[PDB]
């Protein structure tokens, strides 16, 4: 049967545009069975040419997507793919495999976050996010360009130098930007049954509060990821504009309807007493004052 | 001997594809990649087992999109004749040819992978995701309601995104500009289609009802409309019918 | 109970009663004049 | 005695308020 | 958490110790032991303070790990401090 890149068939300005939802049903090449290969060396070799292209969500020939995912649903792709390993692995590799394959699961979830999140509907407090996460799958793939160099040239590289090498390389930076997004999923899931990053970002924060790596990166996102905000409020502030038609900001203010155009030009007390409001949800602990 | 080595006799799969490769992704037909149907899908070969095939069918996104870019480029260079469309598709060339000579510079130095190719280019997905979007709606849209609907992208939040969108409004309003600019000094319309909130009526039989305003088209990003109107309404009048041509 | 002071409580609240009587009220046509349309 | 003069005040409190709540959802469902 | 800061960061110079101690192929045992001998005390007082990171409250704690500044051995006042 032959294999096909095709195209697929507030509108998603980065949604993925060919097919990526295909899932091969059996090798295309038949490579040596696991069991067969007996030496230690060989499957360590193997198992990592498997998983660098494992790391960055593609499935191997030893490293496969479990059963239990399917990339229709939107919290699946989300979370990412979970992988089960082949049986016939060595313990001890099988035990490290199964510590990295987690990093291959969080950059699938990440990649697929961006290509929901970045729209006009979840306002640009997700949008300038979304910038932060493509930056830093940007210079993820320089970690694993190095991993497979060093794989490539390197006679001493084996299995635990690449654990250590990426847990004390990318991990934290990872897991913090994982587990935001998923957060974000859970919450924007539930709401259907916008500003509340800033939120998720501050719950997020009293945990890393003193550490100081940590503390340092979740400052450093929030500064940039407000920046929108402090856009807004400061045009407020010194020209009394508002701007951005998302209805991010919170000083709502509402388009009078044509069918009472007139009545409301006769009587403009309403208009600038009522169209005016503060939405109460966007509103961060700073300004939840009245006289503020 | 280095890891990559000791795997080879136990690791099947067609350096070779990095040959071949550069001519795929300049939107041509190659020896082991060839496209069909219009150049709306690319086959991949057999002898690429499942990972290679997995990570090209990412890197092929650039090939495709690009094809049926440069494909919109060539088929409405000259064709198209609203002023509006016109401009867009020039910034488009314009940006294709940038991605052109980052393709020719990523293969010049001679790579040593398919994923440092991939990450070279990465910085072209979001650029590519959205002029294929633009331009696919660049038939329904009228003059006018092309301009809007870029302009609307102008806000958005994301500096790769917002930054395309506002490098390609520029030349996109620049004849917008232009039709108000012959209003405003000379007094005359350009415009043969309707793309502009200034019109005429060669039925009516008076002056002051030959020109009538459009108050639904009046766009966003321009300023004392209702004054542009009158401006040129008595330009008219003065050069055309009290025939004060030296003032 | 309650202290005695110069100025007058009830005084106070009555205004404010009366001037809770005009916004009602102005609100009240306001609302007639929007609905009726 | 006052407590029943506050007591007024504040139905009227309640009163203003749903007015207010009323133009804005009459607004919001015109739009 | 400052505390488990300090500690993850210990445990990372361990490891890179261990990768330096196998990637030069060892020759027995004894070697190996040799190697990270000197790591006895850091993983015994690491491993000690730990132990008391639930009982202990945020200042008994802080006031516990001071009185180790005073330790006289180079090694133990050298991680305590």
């Amino acid at each position: 049967s032959p294999d096909y890149v095709s195209l697929r068939e507030n509108l998603d300005i980065m949604s993925s545009c060919i097919v990526d939802s295909v899932i091969y049903k059996s090798q295309k090449i038949a490579g040596p069975l696991l069991s067969q290969i007996s030496n230690l060396n060989i499957q360590q070799a193997l198992i990592i040419r498997e998983l660098l292209f494992t790391l960055l969500g593609h499935e191997g020939h030893y490293i496969q997507y479990s059963k239990r995912y399917d990339p229709t649903s939107q919290i699946s792709r989300i979370e990412g793919p979970d992988y089960k390993i082949a049986k016939n692995l060595d313990i001890s590799l099988k035990v490290i495999t199964k510590k990295l394959v987690k990093f291959g699961k969080f950059y699938s979830g990440l990649k697929s976050f961006i290509q929901v999140f970045d729209n006009n509907k979840f306002g640009k407090i997700v949008q300038k996010f979304c910038s932060e996460v493509r930056k830093f799958l940007s210079s993820y793939q320089q970690v694993l360009i190095n991993v497979e160099h060093e794989f490539k040239f390197n006679k001493n590289f084996n299995l635990n130098m690449l654990d250590s090498l990426l847990h004390q390389e990318i991990s934290n930076e990872m897991t913090h930007l994982y587990q935001i997004g998923i957060e974000i999923s859970r919450i924007t899931e539930e709401r259907q049954k916008g500003g509340l990053l800033l939120q998720v970002i501050q719950e997020r924060m009293v945990y890393y509060k003193g550490d100081p790596t940590s503390l340092d990166f979740l400052t450093q996102l929030f500064d940039i990821v407000s920046s929108d905000y402090i856009g807004m409020l400061n045009q407020w502030l010194l020209e009394g504009v508002i701007n951005d038609p998302f209805d991010e900001f919170m000083i709502r203010e509402k388009r009078v309807p044509d069918s009472f155009m007139e009545i409301f030009q006769s009587k403009s007390e309403y208009y600038w007493n009522e169209l005016f409001l503060i939405k109460i949800d966007g509103l961060l602990n700073q300004f939840q004052n009245s006289t503020i | 001997l280095t890891l990559s080595q000791l795997i080879e006799p136990y690791y099947d799969t067609l350096q070779t594809i990095l040959t071949y490769l550069p001519y795929t992704m300049l939107g041509s037909d190659s020896k082991i990649f060839t496209f069909s149907n219009n150049y709306t899908r690319l086959e991949i070969p057999k002898d690429i087992n499942n990972s290679f095939s997995s990570l090209l069918r990412e890197v092929f996104e650039f090939a495709i999109l690009y094809k049926q870019l440069a494909i919109v480029v060539d088929r409405y260079k000259g064709t198209l004749v609203s002023a509006i469309k016109t401009a867009y598709i020039a910034i488009l060339e314009a940006q294709l040819n940038k991605y052109v000579n980052d393709i020719n510079n990523i293969f010049n130095n001679k790579p040593n992978s398919i994923l440092v190719v991939y990450n070279s280019i990465f910085p072209w997905i979001s650029i590519l995701r959205f002029l294929y979007r633009v331009s696919n709606r660049l038939n329904r849209l009228d003059g006018y309601e092309f301009l809007t609907f870029i302009y609307s992208f102008t806000n958005h939040g994301d500096p790769k995104i917002r930054g395309i969108a506002v490098t390609a409004f520029t030349e996109v309003v620049k004849p917008y500009y232009n039709i108000v600019e012959h209003w405003i000094v000379k007094g005359e319309l350009i415009d043969n289609n309707n793309e502009f909130f200034i019109i005429f009526d060669q039925e009516q039989n008076e002056f002051n009802s030959i020109i009538k305003l459009l108050p639904k088209k009046i766009p966003a990003f321009i300023k004392s409309s209702d004054k542009i109107f009158q401006i040129g309404k008595t330009l008219i009048f003065l050069n055309k019918y009290c025939r004060e041509l030296k003032w | 109970n309650i202290a005695t002071t110069t100025k007058s409580r009830e005084e106070e609240l009555n205004k404010r009663i009366v001037n809770y009587k005009i916004q009602l009220k102005l609100m009240k046509n306001f609302l007639q004049e929007l609905i009726d349309r």
